[PDB]
């Protein structure tokens, strides 16, 4: 449903290669995107179905 | 044009992958059963991979091993990046030949132009998406504590040292963090941050291994 949904994925500074995902409003859909390691931002999540549950109708 | 260069299999024989699944970060042999990291890598369910070149096929000189332990240090700070420091204790001890080597840990700080050799499987691309079968090596000099809190202001503890080229073109990139910063056989850094990757006036930030000798030393000890 938000907000927080709505922003692009972030990376961050840190050079881990971690999948994450994130919800990608203009597919509705969930995504995988690079996630450094550090600093996430609130639309970043482990699993597809945590990012559906927190996101899923925004 | 990619700043680095494919070391050739087996010639860092002290590099790791951490793989959950896929190579998500680096780090160094130090010992045959303990290994130093990121912080900013922990994870659960941690694999060891020693003896790579090629992280997606086996050729037969790979020793997989899980971790059995996972030391962060017991102040690393998440939102500072400051003491990005982590131990990994192997479930069984790697078997030490040719491919497979430990590296020194220092007795003093490396200074500034001081030539090392960072290694990784990371990003290839400064801009763009290009993570290489094998591994990738690096010269890169020791930058000025001056001149790497001039790059990053007011970012820089006394954990820390800027590497690289002022330039651009040649840095560390997604998938190196944790990984190895070797200057004259001894283990000087660890890839850890930076504003994006090989970005002119941005040098790649490190931990400083240097100041950590004897929390290492005991903590592998004591484990
Ligand atoms: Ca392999």
């Amino acid at each position: 449903r938000p907000d927080f949904c709505l922003e692009p994925p972030y990376t961050g500074p840190c050079k881990a290669r971690i999948i994450r995902y994130f919800y990608n409003a203009k597919a509705g859909l969930c995504q995988t995107f690079v996630y450094g390691g550090c600093r996430a931002k609130r639309n970043n999540f482990k699993s597809a179905e945590d990012c559906m549950r927190t996101c899923g109708g925004a | 044009i990619v700043g680095g260069y494919t070391c050739g299999a087996n010639t860092v024989p002290y590099q790791v992958s951490l793989n959950s699944g896929y190579h998500f970060c680096g780090g160094s042999l130090i010992n045959s059963q303990w290994v130093v990291s990121a912080a900013h890598c922990y994870k659960s369910g941690i694999q060891v991979r020693l003896g790579e070149d090629n992280i997606n096929v086996v050729e037969g000189n790979e020793q997989f091993i899980s971790a059995s332990k996972s030391i962060v240090h017991p102040s690393y700070n998440s939102n500072t990046l400051n003491n990005d420091i982590m131990l990994i204790k192997l479930k069984s001890a790697a078997s030490l030949n040719s491919r497979v080597a430990s590296i020194s840990l220092p007795t003093s700080c490396a200074s500034a132009g001081t030539q090392c050799l960072i290694s990784g499987w990371g990003n290839t691309k400064s801009s763009g998406t290009s993570y290489p079968d094998v591994l990738k090596c690096l010269k890169a000099p020791i930058l000025s504590d001056s001149s790497c809190k001039s790059a990053y202001p007011g970012q820089i503890t006394s954990n820390m040292f800027c590497a690289g080229y002022l330039e651009g073109g040649k840095d560390s990139c997604q998938g190196d963090s944790g990984g190895p910063v070797v200057c004259s056989g001894k283990l000087q850094g660890i890839v850890s941050w930076g504003s994006g990757c090989a970005q002119k006036n941005k040098p790649g930030v490190y931990t400083k291994v240097c100041n950590y000798v004897s929390w290492i030393k005991q903590t592998i000890a004591s484990n």
